[PDB]
């Protein structure tokens, strides 16, 4: 049963490794210190 | 696709090693006994 569970986790982790970035936005003018945010989606459908 | 004609005479599929990637490929066909009409796609195993 534990094996089943971990295999599920691994399965999802596949999609994690297949995540594709789409875009990003800077918090402010100072790239060298301002944080920044990014968005990405699944290659596999349905798109998440 | 939205094909101008009803290509419908089934499918052909194999793994390819004409090269090391071990690529995934799928094809479909229509029986023009000469100039046979084909529709197909090819994918990297990471679904690219």
């Amino acid at each position: 049963v534990a094996q089943k569970a971990v295999l599920g986790y691994l399965n999802n982790f596949e999609e994690v490794s297949n995540l594709e970035i789409i875009a990003g936005y800077q918090d402010g003018i100072d790239i060298e210190n301002d944080k920044t945010y990014f968005v990405a989606r699944t290659r596999m459908q349905p798109y998440r | 696709e939205v094909l101008a004609d009803q290509m419908e005479e089934m499918i052909a599929v194999v793994d390819r090693m004409e090269d090391e990637p071990r690529l995934a490929l799928v094809a479909f066909k229509e029986m023009s006994e000469s100039w046979d009409v084909v529709f197909s796609y090819i994918c990297d195993s990471m679904l690219i």
